[PDB]
């Protein structure tokens, strides 16, 4: 029924050293391009 | 007493520049410093010697929304060199 198993065990850790190499990357530039904005403080001044 | 603090520390004599220009000449300005001028301070009344520390240069955004004014004022700018640098130029 399998003669596929090798080789999808092969791509298997293939892609899974991939994702957590390249997981990490895209996780650090989307917390750079955000903490750009959450180090935001807004201020209310109204004339009273 | 702030401002008498303020002017006995940083209103010292060798803290100023007595500058003239145009129709004088050097001698009597000097007499004149000399009879008027003298003896601002010669003092530090603590011995601690006030200083410059280098102040940082960050990068940030303020941004003050006030949607009713008719125009829109932006500064933006980067960290200059100084005085002394000659790049200025």
């Amino acid at each position: 029924s399998e003669p596929e198993h090798d080789h999808r065990k092969r791509m298997g850790l293939k892609m899974l050293l991939m994702m957590g190499l390249l997981l990490p990357l895209t996780y650090a530039m989307k917390r750079h391009k955000w903490s750009v904005l959450k180090s935001r403080k807004l201020a209310y001044r109204p004339p009273k | 007493t702030d401002l008498t603090d303020y002017l006995n520390r940083h209103y010292k004599a060798p803290r100023m520049v007595l500058a003239a220009a145009g129709g004088v000449e050097h001698q009597q300005l000097l007499d004149l410093a000399q009879k008027h001028l003298s003896s601002v301070s010669r003092v530090y009344e603590e011995d601690a010697v006030p200083g410059l520390t280098p102040c940082r240069f960050t990068g940030s955004e303020i941004r003050h929304r006030d949607d009713a004014l008719p125009l829109a004022h932006v500064a933006i700018a980067v960290e200059g060199p100084g005085w002394a640098n000659p790049d200025n130029v």
